């Protein structure tokens, strides 16, 4: 949150200042490169032509899109052409579903057999990343943190403090990230070793 | 061969201590009074997870098999027992026809009624205990959960007979009694008196007349 | 049909410098955008280059990186190669043949459209020059075409009347700079006299024919 | 650098059968990618043998079939015949390189059935080669079968140095090679040694045809 290199630290039902005193019962970091306009089909709910075949998202998604330029590493001096983009699919993936694949693409009568041409369009393309390319069209690193906030007991914590343990008195608790406010007693309660 | 799995296959829906009342919610459970498959050698479809059980005294079973093809080139899902450890492997495996690298993850940790569950990120459950399909009511405590995901359609044992049955996405009621386990259960769609007692939150349904349900 | 057909071949120093070309005949080149491709004499075909319609085009650094370039033009339907610093390998027959670059496209595995004819460079310090034929009399008759520049030629003989008893060996360079070879044709030692036995050599390329009737003595 | 590398040469009789390999590495035939092979005798065009590693391309038999795994490709011929003892190369690509990789080359072959004894003789250079005041010779091995001869000739009974070269394919109507050897000398040289003659030897062969093939005859 805060570094001095992310162009963007968009996030959705979290917030990034709140992030840090907070736990997840997983998190996974989906990395990837793009040209920096592409940045606007990396959203929930957007309609993105790219998404849609490379990186989707859901609607109702929680996370954050770390963004970040990254002309300065990534476009060699000799010209970047490293990275593709991924243009035709039958159809829209699911939230999260990658799919590589290596299928020719039919846009109305023709016949392919598995070879392209007019008509016959190879999914993939070189992203051109000069070292001279201007401003929008650069190579921009991403990482979406997607953050699973499950009721499963949580895995991945924010450095919080680790205050000792007060019984019989009225405390305003937080216990794995989930925060009340109570009288806590120690319990005979019999719950078994995995509740 | 074809077999009874009446009462059997429940499981705890989640890791959530609930004493003293009839819970109910929607999962993937094996349908009540619906057919286990029986057997005494072949691989079988991981239709949606799996619930599992065998009774024999030896201790004849090393562990269990899951994947797509289970053979290079994607990676697979194998467990085994050698007596002091259960182990768990997951590679792209050079298994053979008749199994009586780049490995991505690993871990370590009527004689019984040996009852299993499987469901896909990926989660175990059982029972294994002694009681001596079989009758009557138990319910099937968390053993593991996996933090991945794969594409799994393929499922087999490393052994005799065991018994197989795939669960489906069906609401439940559940006992649980004073001391939060589960010791009863309505399977809701099994008939019409089990909606009704799921209707109502109760396994009694005194004398009358209750609407249930509704027809399009 | 991609009916690919090179073109604009070229003979010049060591240390020089040319252009050269080929097209896909009557049919639109933005389908099907090929890289240059040649022989290694002697050996297999030679990694050139590879292309992309973007651009993204990538040179193999054993022979061809800070010499060789590509590009085409849709309104010609030609590629095209500005060529710096000749070297005397490069001397070979260049197909244009096959489109899609490093980066997987058309399927992992490949299919390759259309090999055309050949174009050419060619490299030496020696000149064009007609070939030294003499009757060689010898039947099972033969010729050596010592001393000329530059190959290939047409060889045949009673201007292909005979060609069903011909043989033509291996190649011939002399130190001179120049090239040779050797044709043969076996055919009855008793017709001479009656029975004309003659060898053909078009040569378009050194601007000297030969079309000799031979006998012995 | 990198190369697919193949056999030299796998044999079978007509209608027999054979299948071959072309060699890489990990970085290439292991690299996911697939591998292709040509046909080529010089000047013919290069004929593509396989599409998609499922398929062969427009109108080429099933006698050429591949198959492909670990570091290899193995191409094939089932009904072998004559045509078909040719030059033939393979490609993929290589992760090691920027692009493509090429193979080794591979000759098919017919199977050396006869014991067909070679013709031997050198054809005379004519007294009307003085017209440019120079001579030519090469020694004749035509008409053996199968493989190749011992080059051996002689010039006044001292044994004749360096002059090899690569035997030639199968004739027409038959089976039967060619091959020649090689000499030269300044021209009153030419003249000075005067016993040029050939003295080959073949696995069926027991004496030669040779004449004398003197300077100035
Ligand atoms: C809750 O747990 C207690 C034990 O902690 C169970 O009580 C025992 O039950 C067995 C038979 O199931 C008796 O033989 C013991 O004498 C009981 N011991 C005590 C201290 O009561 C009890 O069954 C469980 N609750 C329910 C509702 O089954
Ligand atoms: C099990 O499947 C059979 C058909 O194989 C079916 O007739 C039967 O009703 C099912 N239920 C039981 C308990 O057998
Ligand atoms: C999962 O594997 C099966 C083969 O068992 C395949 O048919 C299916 O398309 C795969 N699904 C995905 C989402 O990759
Ligand atoms: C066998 O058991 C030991 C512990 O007793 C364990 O370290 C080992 O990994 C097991 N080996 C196999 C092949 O399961």
């Amino acid at each position: 949150y805060n570094s001095a290199s992310f162009s963007t630290f968009k996030c959705y039902g979290v917030s990034p200042t709140k992030l840090n005193d907070l736990c997840f019962t997983n998190v996974y970091a989906d990395s990837f490169v793009i040209r920096g306009d592409e940045v606007r089909q990396i959203a929930p709910g957007q309609t993105g032509k790219i998404a849609d075949y490379n990186y989707k998202l859901p609607d109702d998604f929680t996370g954050c899109v770390i963004a970040w330029n990254s002309n300065n590493l990534d476009s060699k001096v000799g010209g970047n052409y490293n990275y593709l983009y991924r243009l035709f699919r039958k159809s829209n993936l699911k939230p999260f579903e990658r799919d590589i694949s290596t299928e020719i693409y039919q846009a109305g009568s023709t016949p392919c057999n598995g070879v392209e041409g007019f008509n016959c369009y190879f999914p993939l393309q070189s992203y051109g990343f000069q070292p001279t390319n201007g401003v929008g069209y650069q190579p921009y690193r991403v990482v979406v943190l997607s953050f699973e906030l499950l009721h499963a007991p949580a895995t991945v914590c924010g450095p919080k403090k680790s205050t000792n343990l007060v019984k019989n008195k009225c405390v305003n608790f937080n216990f794995n990230g989930l925060t009340g406010t109570g009288v806590l007693t120690e319990s005979n309660k019999k719950f078994l070793p995995f509740q | 061969a074809y077999t009874n799995s009446f009462t059997r296959g429940v499981y705890y829906p989640d890791k959530v201590f609930r004493s003293s009342v009839l819970h109910s919610t929607q999962d993937l459970f094996l349908p009540f009074f619906s057919n286990v498959t029986w057997f005494h050698n072949p691989v079988l479809p991981f239709n949606d997870g799996v619930y599992f059980a065998s009774t024999e005294k030896s201790n004849i079973i090393r562990g269990w098999i899951f994947g797509t093809t289970l053979d290079s080139k994607t990676q697979s899902l194998l467990i085994v027992n050698n007596a002091t450890n259960v182990v768990i492997k997951v590679c792209e495996f050079q298994f053979c026809n008749d199994p009586f690298n780049n490995c991505t993850f690993e871990y370590v940790s009527f004689k019984n009624l040996r009852e299993f569950v499987f469901k896909n990120y990926f989660k175990i459950y059982s029972k294994h205990t002694p009681i001596n399909l079989p009758q009557g009511f138990s319910a099937l405590e968390p053993l593991v959960d996996l933090p991945i995901g794969i594409n799994i359609t393929r499922f087999q044992t490393l052994l005799a007979a065991y018994y197989v049955g795939y669960l489906q996405p069906r609401t439940f009621l559940l006992k649980y009694n004073e001391n939060g386990t589960i010791t009863d259960a309505v399977d809701c769609a099994l008939d019409p008196l089990s909606e009704t007692k799921c209707t109502l939150k109760s396994f009694t349904v005194e004398k009358g007349i209750y609407q249930t349900s509704n027809f399009r | 049909e991609v009916q690919l057909v090179e073109s604009g071949g070229g003979l010049v120093q060591p240390g020089g410098s040319l252009r050269l070309s080929c097209a896909a005949s009557g049919v639109t080149f933005s389908s099907y955008w090929m890289s240059w491709v040649r022989q290694a004499p002697g050996k297999g075909l030679e990694w050139v280059a590879n292309i992309r319609q973007d651009g993204s085009e990538k040179y193999s650094v054993d022979s061809v990186k800070g010499r060789f370039t590509i590009s085409r033009d849709n309104a010609k339907n030609s590629l095209y190669l500005q060529m710096n610093s000749l070297r005397a390998e490069d001397t070979a027959v260049y197909y244009c043949a096959r489109a899609r670059r490093a980066d997987n496209s058309g399927y992992y595995g490949f299919h390759f459209d259309c090999w055309g004819q050949g174009t050419l460079v060619t490299v030496s310090s020696a000149s064009t020059k007609g070939p030294s034929v003499f009757p060689l009399a010898p039947a099972a008759l033969g010729c050596l075409v010592k001393d000329y520049f530059p190959e290939p030629v047409t060889v045949s003989w009673n201007s292909g009347a005979l060609t069903s008893g011909v043989h033509t060996f291996p190649a011939v360079l002399q130190s001179s700079g120049l090239y040779s070879l050797s044709s043969v044709v076996t055919v009855p030692s008793s017709s001479l006299g009656t029975q004309t036995y003659i060898c053909n050599v078009n040569h378009k390329p050194s601007n000297t024919k030969v079309d000799k009737k031979v006998e012995p003595k | 650098q990198s190369v697919l590398t193949q056999p030299p040469s796998v044999s079978g009789a007509p209608g027999q059968r054979v299948t071959i390999s072309c060699t890489g590495s990990s970085s290439n035939i292991g690299a996911g990618y697939d591998v292709h092979w040509y046909q080529q005798l010089p000047g013919t065009a290069p004929k593509l043998l396989i599409y998609g590693n499922n398929n062969r391309p427009s109108g080429v038999p099933d006698r050429f079939s591949d198959s492909k795994s670990g570091t290899s490709a193995s191409l094939a011929i089932t009904r072998l015949q004559a045509e078909d003892e040719a030059d033939y190369y393979c490609q993929s690509y290589d992760s090691s390189l920027s692009g493509w990789v090429f193979g080794g080359g591979t000759k098919l072959t017919v199977l050396g059935q006869p014991k067909a004894n070679p013709t031997v003789t050198l054809f005379p250079p004519s007294s009307e080669e003085l017209q440019a005041n120079k001579a030519t010779l090469v020694c004749l091995i035509s008409d053996f079968y199968p493989g190749a001869v011992t080059v051996a000739w002689k010039a006044d009974s001292s044994p004749v140095k360096a002059g090899v070269e690569t035997t030639t394919p199968s004739k027409q109507s038959n089976n039967k090679y060619a091959a020649s050897s090689y000499l030269s000398l300044t021209p009153e040289q030419w003249k000075s040694h005067r016993s040029y003659s050939c003295q080959v030897t073949h696995e069926g062969s027991t004496v030669e045809k040779t004449v004398a093939p003197t300077e100035c005859s």
